[PDB]
């Protein structure tokens, strides 16, 4: 073996969702390191519940960044719908925690669909992950999204079979990546 | 069965030319290469002309009249989409016949000049015609820079070959890695004749030394420990020409040559000058010394004397390659 | 469950040029060959954790091509671990240089280090993944995101402790760090 064995595999027709809390560094500076963790554990535990139901597979949590993929490990033509539904339940979950905790937590949701490579990298501390331009794009959709709303691409819209009412997203004007890549975006109603 | 061959080597070593022979041998159309041939032509004449005044000592024109033609070439040098009026060829042709310009041509190792320079400059009257049709040799001499990876698929006796061509210049080498895994064998190309030249990248590092260092890093690479290397000691025609010319001594670039004596097991071609035999085998051994020093049993190095623009030779050497690949 | 900490050194080591090295083509199996190289890099960084001098270094995770670790989770003999983190950073550089030699590349590391109170544990509901949280972790990350290639950017508090250990620092100046504001930072001298 010249190269270490790579535990990675390609998967087409998949949907990636990204959720990120607004002003996390700002928020963490104010409240205790103890309470921040409680507010975040409360939020992410619920997210992990909603994910199993909506047939989404949660990937990782990067402090305040939460992302999952629908269409894994086994193919599912219901994928784009799952992620859209997942975001629906997410936004509502954040609303209950906003009132129950009295903390200013807001998130932006980003969704894109395409192909992804998934698996693990390295030898130690294996954590299932996804990589691809499509995943990179999905990340930028969250960055170019809007508070308390689900920002999706044209690609994700084509897998939704017209089951959701959308409005022009204008993602190109809130994020340089979406513009420079001529990506058409939409915000779900 | 499917074999994946990866072509590696420094820039201008002849990698793309080897792939071109595979198409000729085993595979609106060629009219797109006309422009590319014309570019090489314009590039060759303007480089020799622009190099005259910068050399030390400077080379002077044999004919005063040609100074005006020099002024003409340098004035159109940076022109984007050049129209190639009939005047251009007349100017190019005139300059190429001026003995001063030829003297500057003989000193081209002192600057950066493309290999197909003399081949095209001697065919101006052919290339200028409206009804010009590039011969096979014309397409083999045309030089165009490789950027990115390119896959060329072909078959020889129902056996499949996937050949990967890559950029050989420094900044291009970072892509090679993307072809290391699951490689049948590597074909390393070297410009045997470029012993008296320096690379474009910095204008100081000797071309052969660069190839040698590049070979050492491939041979001893951590990911190619069990991958064999078929070594193409390319440009044998130009090596022989330089050796026999006697103007640029090999031992003035590689001092170790002065100790070198032709091996016993040497197999020269019919009527081959013992001086050429000596030079080509010395270059070969400089590469073998590296391959000899490591690996042992895990992988092997198979050298071959080649001339990429000579379809006969490539048919011959690639058939030798097929025997190497199938036997093991 | 969760446990609170008082003095943990967090480190983020990014490879900002990787994103550009990454491409998707039929020749590179849609980015699989690039992920293969990243796997070799991450693996080479992991093998350092087996060195005796690094038994106190705890790899937390990898964020893309970024490496995240920490020391003092096994708890100036009390501030020694902070110096161990910096040494770990130099070691990653040595491994990345090795990779460059063989893959004909020129990847450079960009490191950010900080220390202070953190909270260690597991959150969520699916899988038991150990992680650390806190303002300290956020600043360490900003030290990387606003850092420089081939440099280890550290906070004022960190540069002080590093000075008592023999390390010398250069003031980068006061930079407005998103969410925090004006922070005076430093670059560890080599
Ligand atoms: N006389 C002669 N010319 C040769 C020989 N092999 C290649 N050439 C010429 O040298 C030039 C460079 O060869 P080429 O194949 O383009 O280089 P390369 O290795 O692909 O170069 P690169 O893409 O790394 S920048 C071409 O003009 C080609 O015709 C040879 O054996 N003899
Ligand atoms: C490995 C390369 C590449 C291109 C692959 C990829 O999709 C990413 O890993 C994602 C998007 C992707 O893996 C999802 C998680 C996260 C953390 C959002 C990644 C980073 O943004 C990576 O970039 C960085 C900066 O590490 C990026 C973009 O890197
Ligand atoms: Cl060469
Ligand atoms: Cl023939
Ligand atoms: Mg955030
Ligand atoms: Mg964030
Ligand atoms: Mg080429």
């Amino acid at each position: 073996m010249m190269f270490h064995k790579i535990y990675i595999q390609k998967h087409d027709n998949v949907s990636i969702l990204f959720a990120d809390i607004e002003g996390f560094t700002s928020l963490a500076s104010q409240c205790t390191a103890q309470e921040l963790v409680m507010t975040l554990n409360e939020l992410f535990a619920r997210f992990d519940k909603l994910a199993a139901e909506n047939h989404c597979l949660r990937i990782k949590i990067l402090g305040d960044c939460y992302y999952c993929v629908s269409g894994l490990p086994e193919a599912r033509a219901d994928h784009a719908h799952c992620c859209v539904e997942m975001g629906m339940d997410m936004i509502e979950a954040i609303s209950l925690v906003r009132e129950m905790t009295g903390v200013n937590v807001n998130m932006r949701v980003g969704i894109h669909s395409g192909r992804v490579h998934c698996g693990v990298l390295g030898l130690r501390k294996w954590q299932f992950d996804v990589w691809s331009n499509d995943v990179t794009l999905a990340n930028h959709m969250e960055a170019g999204g809007k508070a308390g709303r689900i920002h999706i691409t044209k690609a994700t819209l084509s897998y939704l079979n017209g089951d959701y009412e959308v409005e022009p997203g204008c993602g190109g004007e809130r994020n340089a990546y979406l513009k420079e890549h001529s990506i058409e975006t939409f915000l779900i109603l | 069965a499917t074999h994946r061959l990866l072509l590696l080597g420094a820039g201008e070593s002849g990698k793309s030319t080897i792939v071109k022979q595979m198409r000729i041998l085993h595979v609106g159309e060629k009219a797109t290469k006309v422009q590319d041939i014309k570019n090489n032509l314009k590039e060759a004449i303007e480089t020799i002309v622009a190099a005259m005044s910068n050399l030390v000592p400077p080379v002077e024109l044999a004919n005063p009249e040609n100074q005006f033609r020099v002024d003409y070439i340098l004035s159109v040098m940076n022109v984007p989409d050049f129209d190639f009026p009939p005047e251009f060829y007349e100017h190019a042709k005139a300059l190429w016949e001026d003995e001063g310009v030829r003297a500057c041509y003989e000193r081209s190792n002192e600057y950066q000049l493309i290999d197909c320079a003399q081949y095209f400059l001697d065919k101006i009257d052919v290339i200028k015609q409206d009804d010009y049709v590039p011969s096979d040799q014309d397409l083999l001499r045309c030089r165009v820079l490789t950027s990115g990876i390119f896959e060329t698929k072909f078959q020889v006796d129902k056996v499949n070959f996937h050949m990967f061509d890559v950029g050989g210049q420094r900044d291009e080498r970072r892509k090679w890695i993307q072809c290391f895994n699951d490689v049948t064998a590597i074909i390393f190309v070297v410009a045997s004749s470029s012993y008296n030249m320096v690379i474009r990248e910095d204008n100081q590092t000797n071309r052969l030394q660069e190839a040698l260092n590049l070979f050492k890093s491939i041979w001893n690479n951590r990911w190619l420990r069990t991958i064999s290397v078929i070594l193409f000691l390319n440009k044998q025609d130009l090596l022989a020409e330089k050796v026999l010319a006697g103007k640029s001594k090999i031992e003035d670039y590689f001092p170790e040559f002065a100790r070198y004596t032709t091996p016993e097991d040497a197999t020269p071609e019919p009527g081959e000058d013992p001086r050429v035999t000596r030079a080509k085998y010395f270059i070969r051994d400089e590469f073998l010394r590296i391959s000899t020093a490591s690996g042992d049993g895990r992988h092997y190095c198979y050298p071959h004397f080649t001339c990429a623009v000579d379809t006969e030779n490539i048919r011959r050497v690639f058939n030798d390659c097929r025997d190497i690949i199938q036997r093991m | 469950y969760h446990q609170s900490y008082d003095c943990v050194c967090v480190m983020f080591a990014s490879i900002p040029d990787f994103k550009e090295f990454y491409t998707e083509s039929d020749v590179n199996k849609e980015g699989l060959e690039c992920l293969r190289l990243l796997n070799e890099i991450i693996a080479d960084f992991d093998d350092l954790l087996s060195k005796p001098k690094f038994s106190g270094v705890e790899k937390i995770k990898t964020i893309g091509s970024t490496y995240m670790a920490a020391t003092g989770l096994s708890a100036e003999r009390q501030y020694m671990h902070i110096g161990t983190m910096v040494e770990f950073a130099y070691a990653l550089v040595g491994k990345l240089d090795a990779i460059n030699k063989h893959s004909f590349n020129d990847f450079k590391l960009r490191v950010g280090i900080n220390h202070g109170p953190v909270i260690a544990g597991v959150i969520g509901a699916q899988k038991p993944q150990y992680d650390i949280w806190g303002n300290t972790v956020n600043v360490a990350s900003r030290m990387d995101s606003t850092g420089v290639l081939d440099k280890i950017q550290v906070t004022e508090e960190t540069s002080l402790i590093l000075q008592t250990l023999g390390y010398t620092c250069t003031c980068r100046g006061i930079i407005n760090v998103k969410g925090k504001g004006d922070l005076k930072t430093y670059f560890v001298n080599t």
